[PDB]
């Protein structure tokens, strides 16, 4: 074989790559937006005043007195840091308060908190789906939930956005396979991950028609309902809330408490018997700090708020359906989403040849906007990681706090923007 | 003071054995069949072992 | 690598007795578990355990039962030494609240009392930085106040404010590094941005005992992983040359990149990795470094900066320097740290900044008063104190505690004492013993750390005076002599 002179000239000539390939200078990503305080309504981006329509604070909590209060009251007592892990002395009692809030609020018999609006999802998925099992996911599903996927090496096999035929084919599909051989059959769990209201398209699922599937295919359900969880139904319960299905036939409820509730975490609802695994099997639980009580805090009182009055509910979805009616009409541009959604898109009719002059022409539209005090956001993917690409598209965000006169001078500003700019 | 070390020889015991875990049930359960073990063992000592080894231990003993 | 101070560890074995009485509890606890199984599954006894809904049957068991063995006949046996909910801050003394079970640990109701003036060993505040009250809290409270709690939206968009740059930039100074990142989670952090650096092509020389955040963040990317013995520096060598002699493994072609994955302290064991070596192999065969620098970053070094303080070597030599504000600091977070071309490439390409909240403002205010502290901004004395407090006390403790026959793992420097059990049944008994005496401490077993080493984890404070090292010392005494946990055949 190789002599040790071959081996040493060998390890002198090898030279590795850089670390970290060279940045283009021209990248959109790579310039970002100072905010030059709180991100609430009338904030000031880049140094100009703008009414903020791109931050998801869909119910206006944020900035609540009330809010602040509770979160100086628990900073007060706890202060700023947990110093530990859930098992390892890093269990408050604001922890337990919040879990058993939000049992009571989901209407379910257990929840568990994560500290982080990516690990909840990313790390509920994993646990519960081993290798070998099917999975299917929709084609057009956050990246939380395919790096979840990906943690785990079950099978996935996607079907288009919103299609039933195709999960029946797919679902047909397996279980031919099963016929095939009947002792593997006995023994693949099959998975359906959905979510309630998706962040990438706009839209929401047909649940009715997935319980039924579920119900004759043998396949759980896993909900992610990160942007529906306080703002779809009377009172605000979901998308379980808002078509009427009842919450046993969804298996596992995840959301994050950053958009609505806005406060940095995540949680999990469902029976005790898939909850508490997670406390053992969830790597963003076992192995990370808890959350700062006064998040937890913060949380609690926003639960309380709106359970008090179920009012906010309906006036936001009154805003949303009358700006996504005023959008309408864009000689440039049209709208992907549904009117009960908050957080929809604006996405150019005849599409460039290529991605990054569509990307440049969105953010040229972005900037005569927000210089004319209107705080636009475009949406940001990674183009190489994401198994699906949406097209380039303007985000519009949608809360209690916009009045009416502030959505017509929206409308009319985008319009007037991008029939100039696509002119 | 000898009940104090003869308790604390249990629970050594215990804690060796991994018995402090159990339920009582769990540790009657053993030591029934631990004792069942060593009556047939001296049972069967009797039958063929030699008595002289034990006369020689227990001299030794002593 | 030369080491300008002597590299003084050492990690006793495990005598024979006690592996054989080891094996035999993890036995007996076997056919027991067994038997209890055989039981609850004909119905010969009532099972306090959750069933799966009537209606889904004859849906395929979503668990097998034998992955959850371990859990249900083990674990369950012992629960009541975690999870211990406090309601204070966790400063030297911690109160916490009184849970009691009738049904053995399945399911736990919590009596009235309250246990008040416990002395707390299980909390992560080496420096001191757990205190409801202080500057860090009043600069805490009026960002509260100002900014709100919590931020609505992702980096890349709206949820860049002037406090993360304010952050990033007292973070550069204060490693030494030209930039840093901050993220709002450690285990983000690596998960995200180690499947950023490399991809398929690329070799991840693993420790043996790393994180699951490391661990996982090797998974997610394609990069091919292998391990190396806990500071085997041998092994390193040999690894090294055999991946860049040999090549890929099917196609024998060269790879694109070697990173080598190190952390500052590892928490379990309490060792700290030999640099200076690490450094000299990564500059003979032109690999990466990532250190973790969770459980360093504000206890070692003379000034708090961490390893590579604590060697005397150069910031610039590690490539990436991750690091967490838990810790230390007292605030949640996490960062990274390394020359400007990498820092912009993880802005534009890291999963967190494009997918993932930012920090808190009120949490990064907390980071910011802590870090002006250490670094002698503030113009008060409480940076220097704190450290020389910290030196002072892990010197104090793991002197007295080898001094009394305990066995002890890793580093005479790293404030996290590794005292050894090796038993299942001492598990749950030195936790029982330990919080009857108003002392509270970390016992971990098999999931964490090998079968037959079991543990309990001491991690020091500056927070800590001697009267608490002294009472604790007292009582860990008495209870070593209650447990017979003495196992050192050197000292006594």
């Amino acid at each position: 074989d190789l002599t040790v002179k071959e081996k040493e000239e060998l390890i002198e000539e090898w030279q590795p790559e850089p670390l970290v390939p060279p940045v283009p200078k021209d990248h959109p990503a790579l310039n970002y937006n100072i905010v030059s305080g709180p991100p609430s309504h009338k904030t000031v981006v880049n140094g100009k005043e703008c009414i903020n329509f791109a931050s998801f604070n869909f119910l206006g909590l944020l900035d609540n007195p009330r809010v602040k209060a509770a979160a100086l009251a628990s900073l007060k007592k706890y202060g700023v840091g947990t110093c530990g892990p859930r098992g390892f002395y890093g269990t408050f009692d604001v922890h337990l308060d919040l879990e058993d809030r939000l049992a009571k609020f989901m209407k379910t018999e257990e929840a568990i908190i994560y500290s982080y609006g990516f690990a909840t999802i990313a790390s509920a998925i994993p646990a519960y789906s081993k290798r070998g099992d099917i999975v299917f996911v929709d084609r057009a599903a956050c990246f939380a939930i395919q790096k979840g996927l990906q943690a785990s090496r079950s099978d996935i096999k996607l079907f288009k956005h919103n299609d039933m035929a195709d999960l029946e084919r797919l679902l047909k599909e397996q279980e031919i396979e099963d016929q095939k051989n009947p002792r593997k059959a006995r023994v693949t769990r099959r998975f359906i991950v959905v979510e309630g209201l998706y962040m990438n398209t706009g839209t929401i699922c047909p649940l009715p028609e997935l319980v039924k599937l579920k119900y004759k295919y043998k396949a759980r359900i896993f909900l992610e309902e990160s942007l529906s969880f306080g703002v779809l139904g009377e009172h605000g319960r979901g998308v379980t809330e808002h078509y009427g299905i009842n919450i046993d036939d969804i298996d596992l409820i995840s959301a994050n408490m950053e958009n609505a509730l806005a406060s940095i975490g995540g949680f999990c609802c469902g029976r005790s018997f898939v909850i508490d695994h997670q406390r053992l099997s969830g790597q963003g639980y076992c192995f990370s700090a808890s959350l700062p009580p006064l998040l937890a805090a913060a949380a609690i009182e926003a639960l309380n708020i709106m359970e008090e009055n179920p009012g906010i509910f309906a006036v936001l979805k009154e805003k949303c359906g009358q700006i996504h009616k005023a959008l309408q009409g864009i000689s440039g541009l049209k709208v992907v989403g549904e009117s009960l959604s908050p957080a929809f898109h604006l996405q150019l009719e005849e599409s460039t040849g290529s991605r990054e002059q569509d990307v440049r022409l969105l953010q040229e539209i972005v900037d005569q906007c927000m210089n004319r005090s209107i705080a636009l956001t475009q949406a940001r993917y990674l183009e190489k990681e994401e198994k699906c690409l949406p097209p380039p598209s303007i985000r519009v965000v949608v809360t209690v706090e916009q009045t009416e006169e502030e959505l017509e001078r929206a409308a009319s500003t985008i319009k007037e923007v991008a029939q100039a700019v696509l002119l | 003071r000898a009940w104090k070390q003869m308790s604390w020889f249990y629970y050594q015991y215990l804690l060796v054995t991994a018995l402090y875990m159990l339920e009582p049930w769990e540790r009657t359960v053993f030591n029934s069949m631990l004792v069942s073990i060593v009556g047939m063992a001296l049972y069967t000592g009797y039958v063929f072992m030699p008595q002289h080894i034990m006369a020689i231990l227990h001299y030794f003993e002593i | 690598g030369l080491y300008k101070r002597p590299f003084n560890e050492a990690f006793e074995e495990t005598p024979m007795l006690v592996a054989v009485l080891t094996y035999v509890g993890y036995g007996v606890l076997t056919l027991f578990g067994y038997l209890r199984d055989f039981l609850r599954y004909w119905r010969i006894e009532k099972c306090h355990h959750a069933t799966e809904r009537e209606e889904q049957k004859d849906f395929v068991s979503l668990y097998q039962d034998f992955e959850n063995f371990y859990t249900r006949n083990l674990y369950m046996r012992i629960r009541d030494n975690w999870n211990r909910p406090i309601c204070s801050v966790p400063g030297a003394r911690v109160d916490i609240m009184e849970r009691q079970s009738h049904d053995y640990n399945w399911s736990f109701k919590y009596t009235g009392n309250i246990i008040k003036g416990v002395i707390n060993m299980g909390s992560y505040n080496y420096l001191g930085f757990a205190r409801n009250t202080g500057s860090c809290q009043e600069a805490a409270a009026k960002v509260l106040e100002e900014y709100g709690a919590g931020v609505c939206s992702t980096r890349q968009e709206i949820g860049n404010l002037d406090k993360h740059e304010e952050l990033e930039e007292l973070v550069a100074r204060f490693l030494g590094v030209e930039a840093a990142m901050a993220y709002g989670m450690g285990f983000a952090t690596n998960s995200m941005n180690i499947p950023a650096l490399v991809g398929k092509g690329c070799l991840i020389l693993s420790d043996e005992l790393n994180h699951a955040s490391l661990v996982l963040g090797a998974r997610l990317s394609g990069a091919t992983i292998r391990i190396f013995k806990h500071n085997n520096m041998q092994s390193l060598e040999k690894l090294l040359k055999d991946a860049i002699v040999y090549g890929q493994p099917r196609t024998r072609r060269p790879w694109k990149k070697i990173l080598i994955l190190v952390e500052g302290i590892y928490s379990m064991e309490g060792s700290i990795v030999r640099l200076p070596e690490v450094i000299a192999l990564k500059k003979k065969y032109k690999a990466y470094l990532y250190l973790d620098e969770a459980h360093s970053i504000g206890a070692l070094g003379p000034t708090g900066r961490g390893v590579v303080e604590y060697f005397g070597l150069d910031p610039e030599d590690v490539d990436v320097m991750m690091g967490t504000f838990t810790k230390s600091f007292g605030a949640s977070g996490g960062y990274i740290g390394g020359k400007k071309e990498l820092i912009d490439y993880l802005r534009t390409h890291s999963h967190s900044a494009v997918y993932a909240t930012s920090l808190s403002p009120p949490v990064v205010e907390q980071i910011i008063t802590s870090m002006k502290c250490i670094m002698g901004q503030d113009g008060t004395s409480l940076g220097k104190e704190c450290v020389q407090q910290l030196a002072e006390n892990t010197r104090y403790f793991r002197r007295r505690l080898k001094e009394m026959g305990f066995i002890i793992y890793g580093n005479e420097d790293s404030p996290v004492v590794p005292l050894m059990l090796y038993m299942p049944a001492k598990i749950g008994a030195f936790g029982r013993e330990m919080l009857k005496r108003n002392i509270g401490v970390v016992v971990v077993g098999f999931p964490a750390t090998p079968i037959i080493e079991s543990r309990a984890r001491f991690c020091l404070s500056a927070a800590h005076t001697k009267e608490i090292l002294d009472t604790a010392l007292k009582e860990i005494d008495e209870v070593g002599d209650l447990l017979q946990l003495k196992y050192s055949r050197h000292r006594l």
